[PDB]
């Protein structure tokens, strides 16, 4: 349900 | 010493649909 | 939040979403209260019955949000926890007594329009503010309903209840740490947090000097907006010794 978040906060 | 102020608020002078309701309630 | 409104843009600034990093997945509410603090409730990162124990690696906070699933590039900011605090005599056993915890992001977040903090009551404050009638403000991403979700934070101001009433409305022991809030059946008015909104602030607008104070943290209720319950609240000022000794040390 949530949009993908940018991967350098993974 | 800029806590609870509010931008687009308190800051402009703005006040948002609902905060009266809460200052009524103040007696 | 049950029976609420959208937020205005900005209207909250120091809403912080606690967000799981994998699944991805909205975890509890959390507010704002310096460029490197978060404050929610110790429930929302420790609670045994349901196996839940997070490490600091295991979440994300989310700040200056409005959309609920939304990635809101060039508005929001993804902060990493660099260490959790949580009450040491939080009573996750019985009743969520001192239902309080501290976050220290990584790296302090800049403020906007959309990102602020809340301030937190004083003694004189807590004492002007916090009487049964006077009504403060909830808001939050959790359900709409006890049995959707939003699109976009919530918002709803519900009356601080008498301590009898709040007791006499539950068979769970209720503690100074803490207070009730919502309307009775016969005030013809609702609303209430419910599940996702925990951790959440509970925020009123100072009549004295203008500002935003944080008096409560969502905890629990008994469903959400039912006819005769009300929602319990973290005492923020009752807790204030030890949020200053955290913030003091480390
Ligand atoms: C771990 N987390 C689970 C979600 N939770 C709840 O209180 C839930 C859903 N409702 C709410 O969160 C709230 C409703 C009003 C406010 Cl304020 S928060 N209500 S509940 O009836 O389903 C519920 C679930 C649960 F796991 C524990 C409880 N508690 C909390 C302390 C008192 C004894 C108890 O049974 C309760 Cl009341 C807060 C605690
Ligand atoms: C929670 O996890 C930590 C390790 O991350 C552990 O030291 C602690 O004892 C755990 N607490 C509970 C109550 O499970
Ligand atoms: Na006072
Ligand atoms: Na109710």
């Amino acid at each position: 349900d949530f949009e993908e978040i940018p991967e350098e906060y993974l | 010493a800029d806590c609870g102020l509010r931008p687009l608020f308190e800051k402009k002078s703005l006040e948002d649909k609902t905060e009266r309701e809460l200052l009524e309630s103040y007696i | 939040i049950v029976e609420g409104s959208d937020a205005e843009i900005g209207m909250s600034p120091w809403q912080v979403m606690l967000f799981r990093k994998s699944p991805q997945e909205l975890l509890c509410g959390a507010s704002l209260i310096s460029d490197r603090w978060v404050l929610t409730a110790a429930h929302c990162l420790l609670y045994p019955p349901w196996d839940k124990n997070f490490t600091e690696n295991d979440l994300l906070v989310r700040i200056g949000k409005h959309s609920r699933t939304r990635y809101e590039r060039n508005i929001e900011k993804i902060s990493m926890l660099e260490k959790i605090y949580i009450h040491p005599r939080y009573n996750w056993r019985e009743n969520l007594d001192r239902d309080i915890a501290l976050m220290k992001l990584k790296k302090p977040v800049a403020f906007s329009d959309y990102i602020h903090p809340v301030c937190l009551p004083d003694r004189e404050t807590a004492a002007s503010l916090l009487q049964a009638g006077y009504k403060g403000r909830v808001t939050g991403w959790g359900n709409l309903k006890e049995t959707g979700q939003p699109s976009v934070l919530q918002v709803v101001n519900l009356p601080i209840v008498e301590r009898p009433v709040c007791k006499d409305s539950t068979r769970i022991r209720i503690t100074d740490n803490m207070f009730c809030a919502g309307y009775k059946p016969d005030e013809g008015k609702r609303g209430d947090a419910c599940e996702g909104d925990s951790g959440g602030p509970f925020v009123m607008k100072s009549p004295f000097n203008n500002r935003w104070y944080q008096m409560g943290i969502v905890s629990w209720g008994e469903g959400c907006d039912r006819d005769g319950k009300y929602g319990f609240y973290t005492h923020v000022f009752r807790l204030k010794k030890w949020i200053q000794k955290v913030i003091d040390q480390f």
